[PDB]
């Protein structure tokens, strides 16, 4: 017998000791080697409750990533609370690596393997493991990149669909690739390419899933209504450079019911001055490096917020929202929980 | 102690724009979402939207399409709202509200113990106009007791308020001066009535003194029975 | 989404007020108190949980898709208007206003022909005066050539008088000069507890 419990986890990874790459260096000092023969015990006739929206593992992953970014992605100038801090900003090698989160002795991680599991409630197929799967710490807004895919059908996850303030995580079941590039020889101008045939098909599917939860109402996509560039644009980090991309074209109502079947190209820009996602002030990094910078990633999830209102209409409007970068972690950790044995 | 201080009131013209501010204090500013509530006098509290001090993302109400904007200043700890396309239906009090709780990194709540004092925004065509006083002769005989019924009609004026005194503050017995109601013209108009003995109609002269300090208009009007 | 009833309560200092509110969803519900001219104030939330500074004379309660705020021994500051809230939505409200008990009094009904100085403007206003009556509950309708009138009648009531404890009401009928001269007979109907039958004071346009 066991009970739900919190404790400090540790990490394991396949970090390379010979790498100068920044995720590798960090993990070399903060994590241990992985287990080549991981143990997983499936529990027959065991039912456990999970709540992805109340999981301290999510909180724990954030602290690690903050520490990692604080040691590595140091800026040329750092502006926080009215003061100016300068401390060199060398270019780094940056490419997220998978990190496993593990329980110490006297604890274990229960893992929900129930397909189409929405993240809250009972799970019928439960197994026990010492460590999670390898989770890449991809920091992004609007679109979840390089994450894990839904195992069956697309899953809509929310702490409370009725509550417009709770962020909706759409967990996709098929990887639509996004190809972003800043071509060699305005050095800060960039763009992302997405297969319009694949994407519009999937977006159409998301509408159908949303219809099941919202009584078959008309689903409308709209651009973000306001805020900092990190939220109104799709922001992420590519090869050390901070990309900001206009996703207006991705959430095109027209293609959800001709003309668009081609390649979709979003305008992007690399910024040197960024509002740090850790929530403080501004940070200035060096100008983008030279040559062709390219990262191809899978969109594996979408973060949405639904519009609030006291109207009596038949439509619901959705915008690529988000909130805490922690939500990104929730989408991957939703199937895990820590318990203390006896 | 949590304190939300909104900006002062104001007057506007149909088509103008206002920026109501809300300076917050007594708590950690980022850890709490802020909401905006309007309230047309004689209407249920209508929700405008919320804003996240962290990122700055905003959730506008669908019932008010493109008639608002919300911003914040994380350093000065202050939220803003811009009422655009000002109309007659935008005449309301606007509140700056923060949720209870928290002990969480973001506070969404929807439980509101902390309100601002509100902000009065009155949108009406131009102004100012003085009161036009029309008499209300009782007059051609009543029934069921005698007791005449006479008054004045303070109609079409702006803004609030006006004060009506009968016969220079002398007649105080049985005087009912109704509160002002906003008309379709965006102007105010009230009625002040008095019940007097019907026998003293052809003897005593009744005067109503309507004083409007804003438009600088003091007018006295005699009210007497019709002649036919 | 949220049905709050009743719209108004006329009760006396010491009596018990009960305010109900329906819900479509099953999320938590809260209660606010708004004294005249002031900002709202939290009283009840999460169904029945009491707020800070709020005495135990207040008590929230839930039943089915319905929530109930009950107030015992009304205490001056208890007067105003209360609103039920669920998420972003708000109930229509219920104005808890003070009503002093006394003997039922009949309203003195009068009708006012528009001023001939006002007719020069082109917006005639026929006024129907109802003064000194009890209780507050009453109803007025307009009949232009024996026909119901709606969408052009404004009302305004006085506060309960200090002496006789009676109310007075002001019904105003606004018509255009062209439409006012089209018809002849103008009268207002008055239904009240102090009356056996709907009294009607009538006047014809022009004649006197
Ligand atoms: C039940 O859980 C096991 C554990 O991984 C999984 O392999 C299996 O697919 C689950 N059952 C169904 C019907 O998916
Ligand atoms: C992207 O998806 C493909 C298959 O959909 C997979 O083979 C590849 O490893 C994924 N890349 C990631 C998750 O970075
Ligand atoms: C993805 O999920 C959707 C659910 O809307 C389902 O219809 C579709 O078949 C799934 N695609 C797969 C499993 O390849
Ligand atoms: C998730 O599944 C549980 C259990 O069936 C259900 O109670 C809850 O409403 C679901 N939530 C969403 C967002 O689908
Ligand atoms: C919303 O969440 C609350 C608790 O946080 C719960 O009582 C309620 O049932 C949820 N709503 C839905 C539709 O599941
Ligand atoms: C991505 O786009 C660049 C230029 O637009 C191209 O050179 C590259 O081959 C593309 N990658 C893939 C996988 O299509
Ligand atoms: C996008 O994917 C579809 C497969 O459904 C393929 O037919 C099409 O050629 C792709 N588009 C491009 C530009 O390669
Ligand atoms: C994105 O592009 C559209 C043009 O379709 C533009 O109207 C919008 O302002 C852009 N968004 C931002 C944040 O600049
Ligand atoms: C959406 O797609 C249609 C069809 O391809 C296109 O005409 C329209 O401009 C698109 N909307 C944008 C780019 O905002
Ligand atoms: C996603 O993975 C691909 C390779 O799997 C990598 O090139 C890309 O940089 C990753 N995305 C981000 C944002 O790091």
């Amino acid at each position: 017998v066991w009970k739900d419990a919190d404790t400090t986890l540790f990490c394991a990874s396949d970090a390379k000791a010979h790498e100068t790459e920044v995720h590798n260096v960090w993990a070399t000092h903060a994590c241990v080697p992985t287990d080549p023969n991981p143990q997983e015990i499936h529990l027959e006739n065991v039912t456990e409750n999970f709540n992805m929206w109340k999981n301290n593992m999510v909180e724990q992953m954030q602290e690690d990533v903050i520490s990692l970014w604080d040691q590595s992605l140091q800026p040329c100038v750092k502006l926080t609370g009215g003061s100016v801090i300068k401390q060199a900003c060398p270019k780094i090698s940056f490419d997220p690596i998978p990190i496993h989160y593990c329980t110490p002795a006297g604890y274990v991680i229960l893992k929900c393997n129930d397909k189409n599991f929405n993240g809250t409630g009972p799970c019928k197929n439960v197994s026990s493991v010492q460590c999670t799967h390898g989770i890449k710490p991809v920091v992004s807004t609007q679109l979840l990149l390089n994450g894990s895919l839904a195992e069956e059908e697309i899953i809509i996850r929310s702490e409370n669909l009725t509550n417009n303030a709770k962020t909706i995580i759409v967990h996709l079941n098929k990887s639509v690739e996004i190809n972003c590039t800043r071509p060699s020889n305005d050095i800060r101008k960039a763009y992302c390419e997405i297969n319009g045939t694949k994407w519009n098909k999937v977006l159409k599917q998301v509408t159908e899933k949303l219809k099941e939860h919202f009584n078959n109402k008309t689903i409308i996509f709209q651009p973000p209504s306001g805020g900092d560039l990190e939220i109104t644009m799709h922001h992420f980090n590519c090869r050390g450079e901070f990309f900001y991309c206009n996703t207006t074209q991705l959430f095109n109502n027209t293609c959800i019911g001709k003309g668009c079947n081609g390649t979709i190209t979003l305008p992007c820009k690399i910024k040197q001055i960024i509002n740090m996602w850790q929530g403080t002030g501004q940070a200035m990094y060096a100008p983008p490096i030279d040559g062709k910078i390219n990262c191809v990633s899978n969109i594996t999830g979408i973060l949405l917020t639904r519009d609030g209102g006291a109207n009596n209409t038949s439509n619901e409007t959705f915008r690529p929202g988000g909130g805490n970068i922690k939500d990104n972690w929730r989408s991957e950790l939703y199937k895990y929980k820590v318990v203390q044995i006896e | 102690e949590v304190r939300l201080r909104q900006s002062g009131a104001g007057f506007k013209k149909p088509g103008a724009s206002v920026r109501v501010s809300c300076e917050a204090s007594g708590y950690t500013f980022i850890k709490y979402y802020l909401h905006w509530i309007r309230q047309v006098p004689g209407g249920h509290p209508e929700w405008i939207g919320w804003i996240n001090p962290r990122g700055g993302q905003v959730n506008y109400s669908r019932q008010f399409p493109g008639k608002f904007t919300m911003t914040r200043d994380t350093i000065r700890e202050t939220a803003y709202l811009d009422v655009r396309g000002l109309t007659s239906d935008d005449t309301a009090v606007y509140y700056c509200v923060r949720t209870a709780d928290c002990e969480r990194d973001p506070c969404k709540g929807w439980v509101f113990p902390h309100w601002g004092q509100g902000t009065l925004v009155i949108v009406s065509p131009a102004s100012t106009k003085g009161p036009s006083v029309f008499p209300l002769a009782p007059s051609s005989k009543s029934t069921s007791g005698g007791t005449a019924a006479l008054g004045c009609l303070v109609k079409d004026y702006f803004p609030e308020p006006v004060t009506v005194s009968w016969n220079s503050g002398a007649l105080t017995s049985g005087v009912h001066t109704f509160p002002a109601v906003l008309q379709s013209s965006g102007l105010y108009s009230l009625s002040s009535v008095v019940t007097v003995p019907s026998s003293s109609l052809g003897t005593q002269t009744y005067i109503c003194n309507v004083n409007h300090k804003p438009s600088n208009t003091k007018v006295d009007k005699k009210v007497e029975p019709k002649s036919c | 989404v949220l049905t709050q009833s009743p719209g108004t309560l006329s009760l006396s200092p010491g009596e018990t007020a009960i305010i109900s509110c329906r819900t479509s969803q099953y999320g938590s519900l809260a209660w606010y108190q708004q004294r005249p001219g002031q900002a709202p104030r939290l009283v009840i939330y999460s169904g029945s949980t009491r707020a800070a500074g709020i005495p135990d004379r207040f008590s929230g309660s839930r039943w089915g898709p319905d929530y109930t705020l009950t107030i015992s021994n009304l205490e001056s500051g208890d007067f105003g208007v209360y609103y039920c809230q669920q998420y972003e939505f708000f109930g229509q409200g219920t104005k808890v206003q003070v009503d002093i008990k006394r003997t039922v009094a009949a309203p003195s009904v009068f009708i006012f022909p528009p001023s001939d100085e006002q007719l020069k403007s082109g917006t005639a206003s026929v006024v129907c005066l109802l003064n000194n009556f009890y209780p507050r509950e009453a109803k007025v309708q307009w009949k232009v050539d024996n026909a119901l009138q709606s969408g052009n009648s404004q009302e305004s009531v006085t506060e309960q008088d200090s002496k006789d404890s009676t109310y007075s009401l002001s019904s105003t009928l606004t018509l255009s000069k062209a439409d006012y001269e089209k018809h002849k007979v103008y009268a207002c109907e008055v239904t009240h507890q102090g009356l056996s039958s709907p009294v009607t004071k009538s006047f014809n346009r022009g004649e006197c």
